[PDB]
């Protein structure tokens, strides 16, 4: 194997990122944070129904 | 870090030395003791082992486990 | 960087620059016949043993000759078997310290003998090897002030202070 | 030491200066301060632009240990025979007796012991002696391994007897 | 600026030898069991018995070189000198012979050769293809230039440490940027491609076939400063 | 030492209240409340599911007591809880809410995000979370409720799993984390990950071994990692650092003994409990090739984070800022007191590894011993893992076999690789050939000749 | 220990830094630069220009500055260096000099 | 004679397994009648861990260890099945041939790394 | 709906206390 993109920079970032999973949660938990609490929370819960 | 001025009026713990603090961990060392010995007995009224090395429960002694008498 | 060879000669007029005091002789048996330069040898041993087994590029030179009209060197080395004779050219000497030295081999170095002058290694770069003289012995004066022995003529940053790197 | 240096600059917390309207659909997202303030998450892989392109790039990156952990299992899999695992085979009245007797006495079921007309059966948390799932699998597959193992041992011990048995005749024949 | 004289308990220089062992630093002192002052106490090593055992055994005078100018014998009655491999080559070639005791001594020596080749396929495939086996095929152990033929001979080591000797025209010769390589062969060129020269690397486009140059090997000027050769 | 689920819920929310303000000591920073307030975040998700699971047991047994709770679960194993539209079997959701509990605490994937984080706390606070307490809480849980994961069918299927995926991405990315204290909680994640793995093979006696040796060589490098930070003035990268050894000598040799220790390099503890981790693992998992690989994927990652760490640190080149060393290295400085750490963190360093190194073999001489003299575990659930420990089979040696020449090539290509250019290029080889060569010749010597 | 009195932030002289050695040791990295002919004609009202340095070799004299000094500092502020006596005044009054 | 028997050859109560504080672990095999003597013996004979870690012969404790090792040995090599599994990994088509143990020889597969 | 990133001029017309 003469060719190898594991030694190259992008893979070790990628593995030294944790794989980006902790990226990934803390999108998808900003993401749930802001639709849940804020619009559909104190806008549409607070502002609408109440 | 380098030490910096701290406001005299502030009660914080920021680079304080109490020049006397042999006689306070004194008296603040031996009344604990006393106070955890004092515990310490009480909980001891309270405490449960199991029976030592060559020691076996008699099942019809009181000390054993017991049902209810419905 | 690239090691060019240019074909050298000798000029038939050497100047000396260095002659070690205890090793003077035609070889290794006269070498055994002198007390000193028994006992010299005998201390030299761990110096062949990490020049063999250590694969440590080293030479411990006893004689130097200088030819400046081909610009070389003409070392006389000590070696366990006895004495040979190397041509050096003047540009592929460049000076080294004894750290610079021993920390070339990976190996741990024996303890070195006191007769080792720590102050004056001189790696050839081209061969890659360092050349090792003794502390007792007569530097002619006059053979090193020579105008082609210059700094100003022999001095550059890049091969005195870049090519060799330990790390 | 060598230079007599001046007190801690007030510089070291710099002021804040609000230069954009704090909106309320951003309320608490960021953590607030005077010093500093900030987003309250942080993303240091910013060059993922998303969170599906930073899922696409995870698992186009974990392939490469897909594969490996491939190559390892196939190694040790050509490799390695599954070895004689399970429940100590000498203590079978215990754990594995236990559960079973539990699923034979149901004694979760029966009458009150007053009378009061109510079972094990009348309640939200209530007995359940003919389910036949859950842990039920594991214990059956450790009985059966018991049993094989057991199996093998008395099977071993008949070939052994046999042998010998063989060899007396062998030698006994012979005369 | 060190003031450890102005106190007595301040630790001195003596003390600071145990470290001797462990930093480098310039000899000061020879100690009793020292292999130099054991050599030159014991009167055994004194004897001629051992001198000229001495003086006989291991490296010989006549493999050091004696000059920085070398004439390699000619490959063929016509043929100059261009370019030789110094030691590269040689651990090179010694690290290729292992395959001619080892990996027969591993069939028949070891409990198991087949797990032992199962081992050493990814090891071969995954770290030692790229790090010293794929260098060597395209290592240059030597480079002299027929003339008759203008082409070049090229000399290099084969798998069981042998050596083979191929021609390739001159003409045929081309340039091969180190950027023009540097993606495909990432990996030899991260672990294996560090003694020799990336910045010189030909091919005989012919064949395909590499040749890289080691940045210790010689160069003849003669051959090099050639009308062949430009 | 909880008595009652209360207790246990007690020391639940005290850890978690404790850490939060350990991980956030610099107050001052809202850039380290954020790690706190995410690890808090974390910790009331545990809270929560452990109070629901004594919740659960209060309204079944209406005991928290512990012991009684452990001798008496095994008559509700035949029971279910009618919740919504499903009926769940009792064990498996009391087993489902304690693993998600022990799973958040001891960081498992998914639930780690917190651990790397809580860096933000200082190299002490970082040492006691990571080597023990917050991290081993989890297992604290299984191992205090023994019995009832004994009888649970999402245990025998989540554990294993969860502990084997942990631990090979905690070993991977603290093979390739530049930081120390990352590299570290990584290897946190991933032994927390074999303690589950070694909690479902069914000893705890390995379980309490790996913990053991865990906390203490984790916590020992811990500290000599912070000697290291505190030296290179708070800057945790080792691509900063390089040539430590000398003005951080102490460190240096600590830090080797240490990290063989903590990595499971052979003829060493880590090793031991490496071993018997593998000895103990059941194969009647369904998703045992992905167990199996991952665990072994793990096992090797050891080597990599402990030789990079090391070698980085203490003996790569000068990738330091000049006044790190410089300042350190003045020729006033030279005394009998100098010392760029502290006389106090070398003897505590120095004794905590032979206290460690005591109480580690003597928790194998009551366990590992041919005379086992532990004392009752409490647990009733008894396999044949002792049988490949005591008689082993050759299949098994086999295979630790084949582990351990993976370790010896992982070890060959980390020693002899040249990423660089290096006067020493040919040298390396050359020394690469004649080991292998000596090596075949020692092993033929050593077997056949005499 | 404190005075038991009410004691005030002491501005001292200003620098964090010894200015002159701050100083000396920018202009013996300056003069390390292939394109710094002459190290003696190198003053603090000295412009980069007049010592005949261009951007892009005040970039890398900077940076190397930054290595040297153990500190960070922000285009902004190189750009605002016009002199050497500037440099040397914003490296000396930085906290974090070292 | 038998190898789970002890010098005495005694059966051990209910009331002394507790008394004397066997572990659950000793308690599943059946080698508690040639352990009980062994951990009698130990506790009359309070030994350092180093000794017991160190010792061969296990000191004073010699005959009573003996004979819970023979006890070991078996136990471990039944819960193992090792006797079986060695024999057909030393020969696997004798075993087969001779028929061992047929069970375990239906689903064996020694490995291609292993001589094939 | 999120905030603005560009930097604005201070309020000149805002609720207040
Ligand atoms: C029975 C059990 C058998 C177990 C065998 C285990 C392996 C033994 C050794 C195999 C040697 C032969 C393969 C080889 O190395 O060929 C050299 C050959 C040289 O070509 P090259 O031009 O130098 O390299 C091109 C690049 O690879 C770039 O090429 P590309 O971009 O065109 O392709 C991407 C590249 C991607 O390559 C990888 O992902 C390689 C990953 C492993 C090595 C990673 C590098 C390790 C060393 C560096 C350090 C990394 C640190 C992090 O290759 C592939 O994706 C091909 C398939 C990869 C394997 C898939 C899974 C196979 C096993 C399935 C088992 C299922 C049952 C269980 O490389 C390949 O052919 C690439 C694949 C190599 C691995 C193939 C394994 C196949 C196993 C089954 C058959
Ligand atoms: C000639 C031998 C040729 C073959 C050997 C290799 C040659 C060089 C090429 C390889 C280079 C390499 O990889 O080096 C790595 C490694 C060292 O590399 P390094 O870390 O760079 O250090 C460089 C120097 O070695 C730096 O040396 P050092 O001063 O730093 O010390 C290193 C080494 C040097 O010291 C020794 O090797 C000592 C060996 C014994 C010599 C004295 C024997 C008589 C003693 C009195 C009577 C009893 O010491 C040790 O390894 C510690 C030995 C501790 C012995 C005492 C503990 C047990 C008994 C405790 C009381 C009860 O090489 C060695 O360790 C071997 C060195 C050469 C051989 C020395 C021993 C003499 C010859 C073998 C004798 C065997 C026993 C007698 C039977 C002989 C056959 C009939
Ligand atoms: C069961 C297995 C069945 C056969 C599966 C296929 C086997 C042959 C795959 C050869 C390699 C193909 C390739 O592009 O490799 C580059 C890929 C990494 O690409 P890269 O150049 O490093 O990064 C590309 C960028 O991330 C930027 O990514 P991109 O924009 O170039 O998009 C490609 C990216 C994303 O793929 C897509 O966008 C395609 C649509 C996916 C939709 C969701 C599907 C679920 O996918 C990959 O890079 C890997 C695809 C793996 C497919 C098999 C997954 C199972 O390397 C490998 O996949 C190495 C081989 C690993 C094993 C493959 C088979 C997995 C199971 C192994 C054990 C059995
Ligand atoms: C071409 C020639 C080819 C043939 C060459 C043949 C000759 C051998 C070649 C290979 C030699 C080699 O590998 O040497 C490595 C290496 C030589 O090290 P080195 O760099 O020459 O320096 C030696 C140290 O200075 C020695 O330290 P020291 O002088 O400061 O005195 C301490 C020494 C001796 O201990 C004492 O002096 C303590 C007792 C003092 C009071 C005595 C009354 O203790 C030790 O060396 C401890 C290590 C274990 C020794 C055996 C037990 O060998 C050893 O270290 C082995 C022991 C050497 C003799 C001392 C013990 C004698 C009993
Ligand atoms: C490298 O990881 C990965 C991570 O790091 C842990 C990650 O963070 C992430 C990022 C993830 C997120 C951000 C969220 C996603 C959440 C997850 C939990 C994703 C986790 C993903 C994985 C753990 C990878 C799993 C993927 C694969 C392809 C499994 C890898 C294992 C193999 C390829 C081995 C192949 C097995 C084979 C061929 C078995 C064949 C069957 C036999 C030989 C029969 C044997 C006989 C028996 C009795 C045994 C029974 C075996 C069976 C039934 C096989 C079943 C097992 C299987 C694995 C199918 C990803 C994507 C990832 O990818
Ligand atoms: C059909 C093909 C037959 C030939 C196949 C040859 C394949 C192997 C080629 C490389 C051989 C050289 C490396 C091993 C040298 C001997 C080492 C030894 O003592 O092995 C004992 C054992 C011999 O014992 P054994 O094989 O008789 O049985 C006990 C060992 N087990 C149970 C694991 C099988 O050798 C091996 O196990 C060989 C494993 C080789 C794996 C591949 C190695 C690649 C890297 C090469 C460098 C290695 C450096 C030294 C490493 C070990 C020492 C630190
Ligand atoms: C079900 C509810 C589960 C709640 C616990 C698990 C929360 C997981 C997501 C955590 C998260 O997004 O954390 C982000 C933030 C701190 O993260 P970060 O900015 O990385 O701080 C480290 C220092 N830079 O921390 C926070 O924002 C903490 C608040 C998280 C609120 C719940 C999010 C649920 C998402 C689904
Ligand atoms: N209240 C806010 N609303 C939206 N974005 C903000 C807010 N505060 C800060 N940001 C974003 O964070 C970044 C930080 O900018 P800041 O440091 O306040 O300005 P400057 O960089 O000029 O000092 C800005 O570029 C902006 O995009």
């Amino acid at each position: 194997m003469l060719k190898n993109k594991l030694i190259k920079f992008k893979f070790f970032r990628f593995v030294q990122s944790g794989f980006y999973v902790d990226f990934i949660f803390k999108k998808f938990s900003e993401m749930f944070i802001r639709n849940i609490f804020i619009y559909s929370s104190i806008f549409f819960g607070e502002k609408f129904m109440i | 870090f380098q030490k910096y001025p701290i406001p005299r009026y502030l009660h914080v713990g920021q680079w304080i030395v109490n020049k006397n603090w042999k006689w306070n961990t004194f008296h603040m060392f031996f009344p604990t003791a006393i106070l955890c010995f004092m515990v310490w007995r009480n909980s001891m009224i309270s405490t449960a082992k199991p029976p030592n090395y060559g020691e076996y429960v008699d099942p019809q002694s009181p000390v054993a486990p017991k049902a209810i008498k419905y | 960087y690239y090691n060019i060879m240019r074909q050298v000669s000798l000029d038939s007029n050497p100047i000396v620059l260095y002659q070690s005091s205890t090793f003077t002789g035609n070889g290794l048996q006269e070498f055994y016949e002198n007390a000193d330069a028994l006992t010299k040898y005998l201390k030299l041993v761990p110096f062949f043993l990490e020049k063999n087994l250590y694969d440590h590029p080293k030479q411990f030179v006893i004689k130097m000759e200088f030819h400046p009209q081909n610009k070389v060197l003409s070392l006389d080395c000590l070696t366990h078997q006895g004495v040979l004779k190397k041509t050096v050219n003047l540009e592929n000497l460049i000076p080294v310290p004894y750290e610079d030295y021993v920390q070339f081999c990976r190996r741990k170095l024996f303890n070195a003998p006191l007769f080792l002058d720590t102050e004056m290694i001189y790696f050839n770069t081209f061969q890659n090897e360092f050349y090792v003289f003794d502390k007792n012995a007569k530097w002619n004066e006059e053979g090193i002030n020579h105008p082609e022995l210059d700094i100003s003529k022999l001095y550059n940053e890049k091969a005195w202070f870049d090519s060799l790197r330990i790390i | 030491h060598g230079w007599d240096r001046p007190d801690v600059p007030l510089s070291f917390n710099p002021l804040y200066v609000h230069k954009r309207e704090l909106s309320i659909f951003d309320t608490n997202m960021w953590m607030y301060d005077q010093v500093y303030p900030e987003y309250v998450i942080s993303y240091n892989e910013i060059h993922l632009v998303d969170q599906w392109k930073g899922l696409k790039e995870s698992f186009s990156q974990s392939a490469y240990w897909w594969a490996m952990m491939a190559m390892v299992f196939g190694f040790y899999f050509i490799n390695t025979t599954p070895r004689q695992l399970g429940i100590d085979t000498n203590d079978l009245k215990g754990f594995l007796g236990e559960y079973y007797g539990q699923y034979k006495k149901r004694s979760g079921i029966r009458s009150n012991f007053l009378g009061l007309d109510v079972t094990g059966e009348n309640s939200i948390i209530q007995p359940n002696y003919d389910r036949k799932n859950g842990i039920r699998d594991v214990i059956d597959s450790l009985n059966a391994d018991a049993g094989k193992r057991k199996l093998i041992n008395l099977e071993a011990k008949n070939f052994i007897e046999r042998v010998e048995k063989e060899c007396e005749q062998r030698i006994l024949k012979k005369g | 600026g060190d003031i450890r004289h102005k106190f007595s308990n301040e630790i001195t220089d003596d003390d600071y030898d145990y470290q001797r062992a462990m930093h480098v630093k310039p000899p000061k002192e020879e100690s009793l069991f020292q292999l130099t002052n054991i050599l030159s106490s014991v009167p055994v090593f004194k004897t001629r018995f051992f001198l000229d055992f001495i003086a006989r055994n291991l490296d010989t005078n006549s493999a050091v070189s004696t000059s920085d100018f070398v004439a390699p014998p000619r490959v063929h009655e016509n043929s100059f000198f261009v370019y030789h491999s110094r030691e590269l080559g040689n651990v090179i070639r010694k690290y290729r012979s292992l395959e001619s005791i080892v990996l027969p001594g591993a069939l028949l020596t070891f409990t198991y050769p087949l797990f032992a080749a199962f081992v050493a396929i990814p090891s071969y495939y995954f770290m030692f293809n790229a790090k010293i086996y794929e260098m060597s095929r395209r290592f240059v152990v030597r480079m002299d230039v027929l003339p008759h033929l203008e082409m070049i001979s090229v000399q290099r080591i084969g798998a069981f440490g042998i050596l083979y000797t191929k021609l390739h025209r001159i003409q045929d010769l081309e340039y091969v940027p180190f950027d023009q390589v540097k993606e495909q062969e990432n990996y030899l060129w991260a672990i294996g491609g560090h003694g020799v020269d990336n910045q010189l690397i030909f091919k005989d486009r012919s064949t395909g076939e590499f040749f890289y140059f080691e940045r210790q090997g010689v160069w003849d000027a003669k051959g090099l400063n050639h009308p062949l050769l430009n | 030492s909880s008595g009652n689920f209360i207790v246990l819920f007690l020391g639940w929310e005290l850890i978690g209240l404790t850490s939060f303000f350990l991980i956030n000591f610099w107050s001052t920073r809202v850039g380290t409340l954020k790690a706190a307030f995410k690890a808090f975040s974390f910790n009331k998700l545990s809270d929560l599911f452990l109070f629901f699971a004594i919740l659960i047991i209060f309204s079944t047994t209406y005991n928290l007591d512990i012991l009684s709770f452990n001798n008496q679960i095994y008559l509700y194993e035949s029971y279910n809880i009618d919740m919504f539209y499903w009926s769940i079997n009792l064990i498996e959701i009391i087993s489902f809410f304690f693993i998600s509990c022990a799973f958040i605490k001891s960081a498992q994937f998914g639930a780690h995000i917190w651990l790397p984080d809580s860096m933000e706390a200082p190299v002490p606070a970082s040492a006691l979370i990571h080597s023990a307490t917050l991290v081993s809480a989890g297992i604290y849980l299984l191992l205090r409720l023994s019995p009832l994961f004994e009888l649970s069918k999402y245990a025998y299927f989540i554990l294993p799993l969860i502990g084997s995926v942990t631990a090979f991405y905690g070993g991977l990315v603290s093979a390739f984390q530049s930081d120390t204290k990352k590299t570290l909680a990584y290897s946190t994640i991933s032994h927390c990950g074999f303690l589950m793995v070694s909690y479902s093979t069914g000893v705890l006696e390995f379980v309490i071994l790996y913990l053991y040796v865990h906390g203490f060589f984790k916590a020992a490098t811990f500290l000599c990692v912070g000697n290291v930070n505190r030296f290179n003035r708070n800057i945790q990268d080792f691509k900063r650092m390089g040539g430590f050894y000398k003005y951080l000598p102490f460190e240096c040799l600590a830090s080797f003994v240490c990290m063989i220790n903590l990595s499971g390099l052979p003829l060493t503890l880590g090793f031991y409990i490496k071993h018997l981790l593998f000895i103990g693992l059941v194969e009647s998992y369904t998703l045992y090739p992905l167990i199996f690989s991952s665990l072994i994927l793990g096992a090797i990652a050891g080597v990599f984070y402990s030789y990079r760490l090391f070698y980085s640190i203490f003996f790569d080149t000068k990738k330091g800022k000049k006044a790190i060393y410089l300042q350190a290295s003045r020729i006033i400085l030279n005394s009998k007191f100098y010392s760029n750490t502290s006389l106090a963190s070398n003897l505590s360093i120095t004794f905590l590894v032979l206290i460690s190194y005591t109480v580690i073999l003597y928790l194998y001489c009551t366990t590992l011993n041919n005379y086992y003299s532990l004392s009752d575990l409490k647990s009733i659930y008894i396999n044949n893992a002792y049988s490949y420990f005591y008689k082993p089979d050759y299949n098994f040696l086999n295979a630790v076999s084949i582990l351990n020449w993976f370790v010896i090539i992982l070890l060959i290509s980390v020693i002899y690789l040249n990423w660089r250019w290096s006067y020493y290029y040919t040298k390396s080889i050359d020394s690469l050939s004649k080991f292998i060569l000596f090596s075949f010749f020692f092993f033929i010597f050593s077997k056949y000749i005499l | 220990y404190a005075p038991q009195k009410v004691v005030l932030r002491n501005e001292k002289s200003g620098y964090y830094a010894n200015p002159d050695d701050v100083a000396r040791r920018l202009i013996r990295l300056i003069s390390l630069h292939d394109k710094v002919q002459n190290p003696s004609a190198i003053t603090l009202k000295s412009t980069w220009s007049e010592i005949g340095v261009d951007p892009l070799s005040y970039v890398e004299i900077m940076l190397e500055a930054e290595n040297e000094f153990y500190i960070e500092l922000a285009d902004e502020d190189l750009e605002r260096f016009r002199t050497v006596e500037d440099a040397v005044e914003f490296i000396a009054r930085n906290f974090f000099t070292n | 004679g038998a190898w789970n028997e002890n010098q005495q050859h005694y059966k051990y109560s209910k009331e002394e397994i507790e008394a004397y504080q066997v572990p659950m672990r000793i308690k599943a095999g059946p080698c508690v009648d040639t352990y009980i003597p062994l951990k009698k013996c130990f506790q009359e004979n309070p030994t350092s861990f180093a000794a017991k870690m160190l010792d061969g012969r296990k000191g004073k404790c010699a005959k009573e260890f003996k004979y819970y090792n023979t006890c070991l040995n078996h136990w471990q090599t039944y819960e193992n099945n090792s006797h079986v599994t060695n024999a057909y990994w030393a020969d696997t088509s004798k075993a087969n041939a001779d028929g061992i143990s047929n069970t375990y020889g239906g689903s064996f597969r020694k490995g291609l790394a292993w001589l094939n | 709906y999120m905030g603005n990133p560009a930097v604005q001029s201070p309020p000149k017309e805002f609720f207040n206390y």
